[PDB]
RNA sequence: UAUAUAGGCGUCUGGGGGGAACGCGGGGAAGUGAAACAUCUCAGUACCCGUAGGAAGAGAAAACAAAAUGUGAUUCCGUGA
RNA sequence: AUGGCGUGCCUUUUGAAGAAUGAGCCUGCGAGUCAGGGACAUGUCGCGAGGUUAACCCGGGUGGGGUAGCCGCAGCGAAAGCGAGUCUGAAUAGGGCGUAUCCACACAAGAGUGUGUGGUGUAGUGGUGUGUUCUGGACCCGAAGCGGAGUGAUCUACCCAU
RNA sequence: GGGUGAAAGGCCAAUCAAACUCCGUGAUAGCUGGUUCUCCCCGAAAUGCAUUUAGGUGCAGCGUCGCAUGUUUCUUGCCGGAGGUAGAGCUACUGGAUGGCCACGUCAGCCAAACUCCGAAUGCCGGUAAGUCCAAGAGUGCGGCAGUGGGACGGCGGGGGAUAAGCUCCGUGCGUCGAGAGGGAAACAGCCCAGAUCGCCGGCUAAGGCCCCUAAGCGUGUGCUAAGUGGAAAAGGAUGUGCAGUCGUGAUUGUGCGCCGAUAAUGUAGCGGGGCUCAAGCACACCGCCGAAGCCGCGGCAGCCAAUUG
RNA sequence: AGACGAUGUAUACGGACUGACGCCUGCCCGGUGCUGGAAGGUUAAGAGGACCCGUUAACUGUGAAGCGGAGAAUUUAAGCCCCAGUAAACGGCGGUGGUAACUAUAACCAUCCUAAGGUAGCGAAAUUCCUUGUCGGGUAAGUUCCGACCUG
RNA sequence: GCGGCAGGACGAAAAGACCCCGGGACCUUCACUACAACUUGGUAUUGGUGCUCGAGGGCCUCUAACCUCGGACCGUAAUCCGGUUCAGGGACAGUGCCUGGUGGGUAGUUUAACUGGGGCGGUUGCCUCCUAAAAUGUAACGGAGGCGCCCAAAGGUUCCCUCAACCUGGACGGCAAUCAGGUGUUGAGUGUAAGUGCACAAGGGAGCUUGACUGCGAGACGGACAUGUCGAGCAGGGACGAAAGUCGGGACUAGUGAUCCGGCACCUCUGAGUGGAAGGGGUGUCGCUCAACGGAUAAAAGGUACCCCGGGGAUAACAGGCUGAUCUUCCCCAAGAGUCCAUAUCGACGGGAUGGUUUGGCACCUCGAUGUCGGCUCGUCGCAUCCUGGGGCUGGAGCAGGUCCCAAGGGUUGGGCUGUUCGCCCAUUAAAGCGGCACGCGAGCUGGGUUUAGAACGUCGUGAGACAGUUCGGUCUCU
RNA sequence: UUACGGCGGUCCAUAGCGGCAGGGAAACGCCCGGUCCCAUCCCGAACCCGGAAGCUAAGCCUGCCAGCGCCGAUGAUACUACCCUUCCGGGUGGAAAAGUAGGACACCGCCGAACA
């Protein structure tokens, strides 16, 4: 299964995207860029 | 009692839009081809599409290099 | 059955029915339209019931309005649209 | 006398003299309408940066008033808003939609011609004619059936009294 | 939507799987029918897409009228392009496949819509020089009004069918009919010739014809055909016959006509009739004439355009 | 309201199927009904209203009182769930694979399956497709007819 | 002109009843959605003590509300209806409001289209090849296959690398494991069908990373429209790389669903007296096998032989038309069997036609009607001759045959069984021919068959009902 | 200028792949080592860095070979647009593939090298 999860950021839900439950659990942290104008790091 | 087949997709015009000596603007666009069929020489970018364009205004070639069939604009 | 009623008796006054449309109150369709069809429409229309009067209803703010801003019962017409 | 040539009319069809439909005949009646400050095109006429009144009141009438209102005149935006600009945006970054249009000059040079100073200066609106259209039966004829309120057992089905 | 029913959906005033009458009501119908005077100018479509849609309808395509733009449109010659069909080819791949030599390999002869080392003609797209140009009554953009959305057969390239059908579904700046009369094909929407403004008791032609019906040749020259072949047909069969080949007679190969095979039901009845070989048949030559509402001639109308006349 | 039932009272009245008489009426309670039982599970209204949220006297952003918006738990009844009865309730009634001392047949027996596998009686029938089944009777000749057989 | 006969005028009559199409009507049920009716609780009417399970419920009893179609009595010179009064029941029943359940008992409806007629079957959107006729585009129920995803690397970027197969040499270990070394230019490999591409790699390795970004976009492709598709370039702030540079997911094209109405977070946009809130609005994104995939509703199956109306020869059954696969009658070549001998007589395998008489294909005439199998009555024509008549050949002694050619003048029986046609049989005969003519002939006849309404049987269906399955009954109009 | 070394261009083999013999002056090469910069799914093989012992034996370069591969007319034919033809067939333009004649051991462009 496929589900669609939304990133966060720390301070401040611009983004969603498609991961798996099955091949990655505990579920992504990235980066990525508007409010605040950097790319800072996004959690699941 | 027969026939499992009966299946087609849409078309899609897939074909050299532009010939030969023609005038092009700068972002025109010609041959649309799928799997790049004509390869892109000096004055022409390639897409994500395998779709080629043009990058300058000019000329239309349809030369060759190096066995490969080559498009690309001359300018005028 | 007794305080009395229910009834009974005698007497005076009224009501009962008809009418073309308009009135106000209450019940209240379907075909139709939605190119089907239930919500919705047709329509509070047809039809029915009560009850009028020359007209009838409504009517004398437990109303509108938005402050440098006021109008002043109700009904009906034009516009807002 | 005779000779040449010549298969009704309408409807509906790929195609009809059709053995496809419709009419025995004649005379008379019998199908595109009218209402609305309706809507969009388009003539024509009044007045023009303005045009025009609706209820209504005064009139012997079709004639006088009556400025409430509607349309034009500034836009862009979801809106607050700001306005030849405005909106999205961090943005004298682009792009969207407006600035009546057509001219010269300036700059830029270019990726299809842009931005400005300067001149020119816009045309709508109210009657009425025609086309079509909206809401009404809306060009005329034709169902089987649906609902409402009544009328029927002197025919027939059954029961009751005699 | 009730009655009655020893039960058939029977009967309820000649009508009943829901009586009758009036009113809603001029109910509604993508369905069938009907719509009434004239002339002028122009003139379609039967396709694409979407559809609780396929016989309806929306938008595009094609028609018209008016306002823009003013040859861009179409045609032909040049030029610059991409293509993967026809054809061909395959120790050039991918399969299928025949016979030798020794499975492979080698030596040959192949086959292919979904095979390609190859590879046209045509069409297509652009640029260009003229032509048409008192016209195509073009092309493109915007608007008012449309209708059409059941096509048919013929030619050429295909699919489906049995390579059957007057079959069915497609392509083609393919034709005609639809919406085109006239002449030819005996008769005969789709075939050949040709586009009807009107009048004429005038000519010249087209396809197709010229013994008589029937307008014009019993036309002329050199051959063929004996079967009424011409005036239906096959696989085959055969000392019919005319010419040109090849080792006075036999074989042999081509080729022009001809013979048999040949045979369904009202009446000849497979020339349109008569009649034709004393060719009116066939083949190639060659002069003529006939023949249309075409073209021309003379005269009268109207539409668009540019100088009443063209 | 009242009426018929009925000026009747379970030897009566209403409904369902079957259809004089004679001999009979087998097996199935899984499905669906109907009848009873209710110990629990789930649940509607109505009660109940923790915790939140809006506003504002007080405190400079912090929140109790008034007022009113949202309303959770916890509470139940019949039904359904669950357990029984009932087939003259609606209904339902099996498969292949082997075997006898010549052949053939299968008393018998193996193994699946279901709630249970069709008993008596009848059978080419108002039921039988192949079909004018085959056999006997009737006829010079019987796709009909009558009597049997059973591959219903 | 008159009397007659009925073959035709696709005769007259009835806008076909069959068939399909779309409108209606009744009927059915585990279609959908209501409602009646029935039952359940709460709460009004509705009260008083008692005993208890309780974190307001369960019950006891009483009489005064309310009930009795129990009696007597009176209004009253009547089995109605009131009033009075004894006897019963009793805060229960009934009734109002609220509410769960059961609910074809009724009501309104729905139940797709394509389709070489309709039904049954199959199919419906997107991607790829061929049909497709060398631009693009292009039909069929033509021929082949896929998809409704997966990957945190199978993405980004910077580096480096070359495969499969084949031959030769090696413990386990072989025409398959790994090991070296040769020939090897594309056969291998590409997450996933096929095609187009890719060896310069888009194929095979590794290091760091998250551009699988935010605000935008000149310009074209493609299209009825709605969709869809490519994109240099500019800015912010990042990744890799020394740099130039590339990076807005994946070699490419399938992996998706418009609007409407909701859900969540975000933003000072608005806040119907005012200041707040509720609700609305924006940006970002979530909920549809709306798969019949441009989605008619949030919500839907069947029957009609009881049928009805509007249409159609746009579309079936009968007949005509074309076709001739299949049937039918001849024919070409002879492998053969006939003692030997292909051709007295049969003739395999294969090939070519005739006929339109069978089963079909097609849908051209007729649905504002071309009325129906067999039999009877009456025929008429063809010859592919059953008999009679004339011939050749014979494996023809004779008698009686066989086979082929010629010939259409006449003649070609009566019964049994079946609705039959056909067929089997019976007794005869010189012989018991085959076909066409709307499978000749119902304005000439019959009505047994088929094919309306009644009804039972077997079967399938929950049911209404259905069956080229049987069974018995069933208006034949016209001067 | 001569058998030199780089970096290119051609609608990329008439340039290729083999065969046989030649070349070393500067340069390109193999080579010589692994401390320093940098590397191996293991190895200083390769990628790097540091040097010049030994040689042209290989790469690279230049000859001469039609040995394979390639290029390829002319002339016919197939096919074909348009036309004419009552089936058949031809008329005026286009015109292959295949095979054949033969071509071919490339041809150019500006930057160095040692000798000018
Ligand atoms: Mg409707
Ligand atoms: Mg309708
Ligand atoms: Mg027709
Ligand atoms: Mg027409
Ligand atoms: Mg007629
Ligand atoms: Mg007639
Ligand atoms: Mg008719
Ligand atoms: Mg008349
Ligand atoms: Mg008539
Ligand atoms: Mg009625
Ligand atoms: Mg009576
Ligand atoms: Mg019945
Ligand atoms: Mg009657
Ligand atoms: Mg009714
Ligand atoms: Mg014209
Ligand atoms: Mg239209
Ligand atoms: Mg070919
Ligand atoms: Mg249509
Ligand atoms: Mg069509
Ligand atoms: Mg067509
Ligand atoms: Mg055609
Ligand atoms: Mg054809
Ligand atoms: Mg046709
Ligand atoms: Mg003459
Ligand atoms: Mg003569
Ligand atoms: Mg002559
Ligand atoms: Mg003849
Ligand atoms: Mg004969
Ligand atoms: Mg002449
Ligand atoms: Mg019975
Ligand atoms: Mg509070
Ligand atoms: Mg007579
Ligand atoms: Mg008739
Ligand atoms: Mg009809
Ligand atoms: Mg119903
Ligand atoms: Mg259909
Ligand atoms: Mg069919
Ligand atoms: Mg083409
Ligand atoms: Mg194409
Ligand atoms: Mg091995
Ligand atoms: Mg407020
Ligand atoms: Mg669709
Ligand atoms: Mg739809
Ligand atoms: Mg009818
Ligand atoms: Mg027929
Ligand atoms: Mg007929
Ligand atoms: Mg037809
Ligand atoms: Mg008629
Ligand atoms: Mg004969
Ligand atoms: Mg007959
Ligand atoms: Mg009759
Ligand atoms: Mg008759
Ligand atoms: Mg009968
Ligand atoms: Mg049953
Ligand atoms: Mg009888």
């Amino acid at each position: 299964i496929r589900p669609i999860v939304k990133l966060r950021s720390t301070a401040g839900y611009t983004y969603v995207t498609r991961k798996n439950r099955r091949n990655d659990p505990d579920r992504i942290v990235l980066r990525k860029y508007p409010v605040l104008r950097r790319h800072v790091e996004f959690r699941e | 009692s027969s026939s499992r087949n009966g299946r087609d997709s849409a078309a899609q015009r897939l074909g050299v839009k532009r010939f030969g000596g023609q005038v092009v603007k700068a972002g025109e666009i010609l041959v649309r081809q799928r799997g790049t069929h004509f390869h892109p020489g000096v004055n022409v970018g390639r897409g994500g599409d395998d779709t080629l364009f043009a990058l300058a205004p000019g000329a239309v070639e349809f030369g060759a290099k190096r066995g490969r069939k080559t498009v690309n604009i001359v300018p005028v």
